[PDB]
RNA sequence: UAAUUGCGAUAACGAACGAGACCUUAACCUACUAAAUAGUGGUGCUAGCAUUUGCUGGUUAUCCACUUCUUAGAGGGACUAUCGGUUUCAAGCCGAUGGAAGUUUGAGGCAAUAACAGGUCUGUGAUGCCCUUAGACGUUCUGGGCCGCACGCGCGCUACACUGACGGAGCCAGCGAGUCUAACCUUGGCCGAGAGGUCUUGGUAAUCUUGUGAAACUCCGUCGUGCUGGGGAUAGAGCAUUGUAAUUAUUGCUCUUCAACGAGGAAUUCCUAGUAAGCGCAAGUCAUCAGCUUGCGUUGAUUACGUCCCUGCCCUUUGUACACACC
């Protein structure tokens, strides 16, 4: 039929790569995930805690490629919550510009995102092969 | 997740670091009833320790728990970030330390006597049972001292 | 903090063969019987799913519908 | 709630006065009617003065009027 | 160059400007499948239009929505809307009017704004309290 | 639209009444195709007091 | 449990002192052409149904 | 039933839930039927209608409320104090769930099992402020107090309590289906028409 | 000083919470001149030969 | 120097622009005429300049510890 | 009738101010004018999945055409229209159809005659008079204070949770602003848990910040009714930024401390449709500081569409020795 990333379910898609870029060994994580919260806007860190960080290296390469070129800054918006301060009106606040660019970086290094020009950082080619493929196994869930 | 089933491994009661803990609540958070604790600072150690979070904080291995203790009594002999505790260049002794337990409430002592013994103006305003961060003490604060 | 809200053995047995003549399941219809706290309870109601005890009529969480195993 | 003013009544009815060889009984012919015929000074104005003045001219083809 | 139009839906400050080809009859909003949405629940508020004037209806059509401002409810209320004339528009430049009549018929019966552009707006704040209508809380000493 | 919003009376007594002050403002540019010598020929009276005239021409 | 059915065929008015309440004539469409009058709570149009519990009582203007 | 393809899928399901006898996304419309006299042509259902969410002005006139699809009505009533104020959508999967559920035990489709949840709790009198006076509420005012009632039981009884809100208010008007003594909807209504003969 | 702040007694909101509230914490306006506005206590009139000169 | 360079323009029927009528008020009651007398003048003086109407006003005090206010008005005028 | 808005009665007839008109804003134009500082289609050039030719993107101009979407100029459009019901069958009102729109179309702007010892000499180099003027009440500098805390009152902010907090994840607005003798709005690349730092860039602006990827809300999980993970006051220890200066802690982050508060007595506020309410955002303020205000959009009800009982205010009639007008 032919396949692409449009066609796939968001929540079940971004999962799937996740369970995919979990199974297959290179990650290049930072080491330091065992704290951070991915924001100051937020409370406690994500209860994964073994993985979340291919969760969060879906949600990185699906945005990036759906649009032309993004920034860490962007980024950390997308993220980014409402922030309980205390007994004062909910605020939202960026996310962590760290653990976003060397989500990124971490996985450029696997080749799946591209420095673009115009500043920012294109989605890949070989990432534009490592595309609907993993959509094909999605639909592959309801074949 | 997945069912489990126990033959008699978890105890209800527990009481470790001289402080007690409950059994049938889940030990990420079990563990927070102690003082100089966190929801953060404990969900941290406990894979440090490599415990199982998912379930119940009474099935738990007596050694694990033993790890667990000699975590926090050394946390930075194993790896754990010098900006993650109370007690980061503590006043005398360039040290960062973390205050747990029956510890913290005889260090919040420590340092309030300190003020008061070189009278800084705080701690002139906590002898006398006052706010101290300098809020306006007009109308607010008004029926529990 | 009370109830059993961890695994209770003997409740085990309980369980199974108090599935079968309820036309209605969720973790408050678990927790509802002086039984297992909803921690546990809203983990078991896949675990009975894996062979034949109910019927998904719902689909989403926050809200959970299975059915007598026809 | 929309009880004409009588600015437009006045006009309206020193209109039925002059001009009922013209003034047909539909709208839209007394408003292109006005536009030429009369220095009204906005649109709107005169909407309300040939509405008024063709309901006028709707019933007195049914009975007499005062004025 | 092939038959086709350009129509649009306005829901609040939600815009859907829709262009209809003569296709294969496929369906997609901002790049992707009407399959999903996920203002799941409301998703059947959209599915509508389909179902109203019989399915088939699109064999030699093509569909294809984009959406600026508005939000999560706004925009799929204003596209329904937006691809109901389109077809209509369609079926008034390429096919017949009577096969047309019967479907703004067919619409007018059932439209909850399918055709109507609901003309609700937001009323704009006067000082003397941070609403519309409401005011600050009085005191009478 | 430049929006000035300011209580009315210059003490702060009565009704907090505010008000609403409003600035419009049009700029239109038009690209030409015209010689070296009208160059200040449209810069003679084509002037109206109260518009801004700026004229220059570049592609970089 | 002896139910009643009334049809509206006019209306009267607002009564009570706030008046929110409202006088009106109502009509059985079960041995017809009688008549009865009485009051009610919420806002009512012509035409509507309601039905009595006690068929033999009538209130009149309300204080 | 005709089936017609195209390049999107469009699911078989939603293939079957077409032109076909209307329905909601899963329950029959047609054949539920107010079984009292009174209410009815004030309970809009046929009018078929697949969700509950309908951006129709209701207000802009006073009658227009009642040409409103029932169910949706009733949804809208839930969408209330401040912490609720808005959330319509997550009112909306809190019904099609609560219907999931009436119909959990009670075969009766659940748009059916509305309208009876509806006629038993629309007081037939009540009283007023003259001591009192005996008064006969509106064929509407009935509707929008019963479902007012319902409501406010339901969400009465979901506070505070693991039971789920959409649990709470499917066996409140599964009571209500026809009273049983046990919803505070029953309760509330027979004992706002019980002091009616206070005044008589 | 600092030292006579802390040593010195009769600080507090103990000894302070010990004590009593003045009744004039619960006061009002007083309402001070404000009855007799329209009587002009300038003590003073306008000639009208003065007044019509004037205007 | 040369950037600017200011003209003087007599101005057509003074009578009309208000400015120019009420510095003539003050220019003439701060020369001792009678407060009615002058305000009558420039009304009167308007109208025969032409302008459909008038109205002049004049609040304070005149010898007169309390503050009077008088208006003065002539020939049509539009408010709203 | 919203209206001294009109119908009608009429010793009055015909007019004017004010209401209306008018102006502005939001809604309607596939009809006019056309725009790389707005966008659409085709086509170049180009990327992936499928392959049958499709489906999804890239491309500051590769070219061709257009103005539906966007923008703002000129027109048009509604006048409560048509039909009916009601009524002195009058002004009018009510229902139905049609309609972008039929509640003064919604919202504002303007707004006469008079009245107050209403507030403002602390906005004014507006000002009368009085006070002071070299040990100054002028003025500047230094430090403190306006925050001071047994209590009383008022506008508010966050909550007491399961229509939830939480953790991922889906991810959509609209009013604005923004740097020259300059330090304003900031993209992107790195370093940092964070706050933040650092290296460059676009923008005097529909061109860059920005699609302001906001928040509620949607989805999937973890929790389990127990002050519980709801809640975040108070408080200790450290790290940052603004600033000549942060002590009485300007603000930000991190860890720890984990109160009251389990729906609120007597009372009283605001509100009728995209309104209430929840939700966040821009602007004013501004070196730093919003729990304030002025606007904005986002999600979007219940119940009226009545009456004069409460309350307030108007209007007649009436009494009056008040007219400096019941102070
Ligand atoms: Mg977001
Ligand atoms: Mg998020
Ligand atoms: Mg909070
Ligand atoms: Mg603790
Ligand atoms: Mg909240
Ligand atoms: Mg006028
Ligand atoms: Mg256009
Ligand atoms: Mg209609
Ligand atoms: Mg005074
Ligand atoms: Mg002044
Ligand atoms: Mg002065
Ligand atoms: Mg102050
Ligand atoms: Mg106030
Ligand atoms: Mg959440
Ligand atoms: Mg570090
Ligand atoms: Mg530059
Ligand atoms: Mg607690
Ligand atoms: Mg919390
Ligand atoms: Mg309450
Ligand atoms: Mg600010
Ligand atoms: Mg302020
Ligand atoms: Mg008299």
């Amino acid at each position: 039929p032919g396949v692409s990333v449009r066609d796939v379910a968001a929540q079940d898609f971004i999962n799937a790569y996740a369970s995919f870029l979990q199974r297959q060994g290179k990650l290049e994580v930072p080491g330091y995930v065992d704290i951070v919260k991915t924001s100051s806007g937020n409370e406690m860190p994500p209860q994964d805690a073994e993985g979340w960080f291919y969760k969060r290296a879906a949600s990185v390469a699906r945005h990036i490629y759906m649009r032309k070129q993004v920034g860490v800054g962007k980024l950390n918006k997308l993220y980014g919550g409402a922030k309980s301060r205390g007994v004062r009106p909910y605020k939202h606040i960026d996310a962590s510009g760290s653990i976003n660019r060397k989500v990124l970086q971490a996985l450029e290094k696997i080749g799946i995102v591209e420095i673009s020009p115009k500043g920012g950082r294109r989605i890949s080619e070989n990432g534009q092969r490592d595309l609907d493929r993993i959509a094909a196994q999605t639909l592959e869930e309801d074949e | 997740s997945l069912v489990v089933q126990e033959q008699g491994s978890f105890q209800h009661i527990l009481r470790l670091l001289n402080t007690n803990v409950d059994g049938n609540i889940k030990i990420v958070y079990a563990l927070t009833t102690i003082k100089g604790v966190g929801r953060r600072y404990s969900n941290l150690v406990c894979k440090k320790a490599d415990v199982d979070l998912h379930k119940r904080a009474g099935e738990l291995t007596q050694e694990e728990l033993e790890r667990i203790v000699q975590i926090m009594q050394n946390p930075t002999h194993y790896k754990i970030p010098a900006w993650f505790l109370n007690r980061q260049n503590d006043i005398t002794d360039g040290k960062d330390y973390h205050t747990l337990a029956n510890n913290v409430e005889s260090k919040l002592r420590d340092d309030l006597e300190r003020l008061k013994k070189i009278r800084a103006h705080r701690g002139i305003r906590h002898f006398w049972g006052l706010r101290v961060r300098g809020q306006h003490t007009k109308t607010t604060g008004r029926r529990r001292a | 903090a009370q109830h059993a809200v961890i695994l209770d053995q003997e409740k085990y047995d309980r369980i199974l063969k108090e599935v079968p003549t309820y036309r209605y399941v969720s973790v408050s219809v678990l927790v509802d019987r002086l039984k297992i706290g909803g921690s546990l309870a809203r983990i078991a109601l896949r675990h009975l799913e894996k062979e034949g005890i109910i019927k998904p009529i719902s689909k989403h969480s926050k809200q959970a519908i299975y059915t007598r195993a026809t | 709630g929309r009880v004409r003013t009588k600015t437009v009544k006045r006009a309206s009815k020193a209109l039925i006065e002059r001009y009922y060889p013209k003034l047909t009984l539909d709208f839209q012919t007394n408003k292109r009617l006005c536009d030429e015929i009369a220095t009204i000074q906005s649109k709107r104005l005169r909407n309300k003065i040939a509405g008024y003045t063709t309901h006028l001219m709707k019933r007195i083809q049914k009975g007499p009027v005062r004025g | 160059a092939v038959p086709s139009v350009q129509t649009f839906g306005k829901k609040k400050s939600a815009t859907a400007v829709a262009h209809v080809k003569a296709g294969k009859g496929l369906i997609k909003v901002n790049g992707s499948p009407i399959t999903l949405v996920e203002p799941e629940i409301l998703r059947f508020k959209v599915y509508e239009p389909l179902l109203l004037v019989g399915l088939d209806k699109f064999s030699n059509i093509d569909i294809r929505v984009r959406v600026t401002g508005g939000g999560h409810v706004s925009q799929v209320y204003a596209i329904r809307q937006a691809i109901a004339k389109g077809l209509v528009a369609y079926h008034q430049k390429y096919v017949d009017e009577q096969s047309k009549n019967e479907l703004k018929k067919a619409f007018t019966s059932y439209d909850r704004t399918l055709l109507i552009a609901d003309s609700r707006r937001p009323e704009p704040k006067k000082f003397g309290g941070k609403g519309a209508r409401s005011r600050f809380q009085k005191s009478y000493r | 639209v430049l929006k000035i919003s300011t209580r009315k009376t210059p003490n702060g007594e009565g009704s907090k009444t505010w008000e609403t002050y409003e600035m419009r403002i049009h700029k239109r540019y038009i690209d030409l195709e015209a010689p070296v010598q009208i160059v200040k020929r449209i810069t003679q009276i084509t002037i109206e007091p109260g518009v801004d005239v700026e004229v220059v021409v570049a592609s970089n | 449990t002896p139910v009643t059915l009334a049809k509206v065929i006019k209306v009267l008015g607002r009564t009570g002192s706030r008046g929110g309440v409202t006088q009106v004539r109502v009509e059985f469409l079960e041995d017809t052409s009688r008549t009865i009058v009485r009051n009610v709570k919420g806002p009512v149009r012509e035409n509507d149904i309601l039905v009595l519990m006690e068929s033999e009582r009538e209130a009149r203007r309300l204080r | 039933f005709t089936p017609v393809v195209l390049a999107t899928p469009i699911p078989e399901e939603v293939q079957q839930a077409q032109t076909e006898i209307k329905l909601f996304n899963k329950w029959s419309f047609e054949e539920v039927e107010v079984k009292d006299a009174s209410l009815v042509d004030y309970v809009q259902v046929r009018q078929p209608i697949f969700v509950a969410h309908t951006a129709g002005r209701y207000a802009n006139k006073r009658f227009r409320k009642a040409q409103c699809p029932i169910i949706e009505r009733l949804t809208n009533s839930l969408m209330m104090n401040g912490r609720n104020n808005g959330k319509k959508l997550k009112a909306v999967r809190i019904i099609k769930h609560t219907l999931d559920i009436i119909n959990v035990l009670t075969d009766q489709n659940p748009i059916q099992v509305v309208v009876d949840a509806i006629t038993n709790t629309g007081p037939r009198e009540d009283t007023t402020r003259v001591r009192r006076q005996a008064v006969d509420v509106s064929p509407l005012r009935r509707v929008n107090q019963a479902i007012a009632l319902l409501t406010i039981g339901a969400r009465e009884a979901a506070f505070r309590n693991i039971k789920t809100i959409a649990e709470t208010l499917a066996e409140e008007l599964i009571n209500a289906a026809k009273g049983s003594s046990t919803s505070y909807a029953i309760k509330k209504k027979d004992e706002l028409e019980r002091v009616a003969k206070s005044n008589r | 000083g600092n030292e006579g702040a802390i040593r010195d007694k009769t600080a507090g909101r103990r000894n302070n919470r010990s004590k009593d509230v003045t009744d004039s914490a619960t006061t009002k306006k007083s309402n001070t001149r404000r009855a007799t506005d329209r009587h002009s206590r300038t003590g003073k009139t306008d000639t009208k030969k003065k007044v019509n000169q004037g205007w | 120097p040369g950037t600017i360079v200011l003209y003087a323009e007599r101005v057509q029927d003074r009578g009309l622009s208000a400015v120019a009528q009420a510095e003539s008020m003050k220019f003439k009651l701060l020369n001792g005429l009678a407060i009615r007398r002058a305000a009558y003048g420039v009304v009167r003086y308007v109208m025969e300049s032409g302008a459909k109407g008038c109205e002049v006003v004049v609040s304070g005090k005149l010898r007169a510890a309390r503050a009077k206010a008088m208006k003065f008005a002539d020939g049509f005028l539009i408010h709203s």
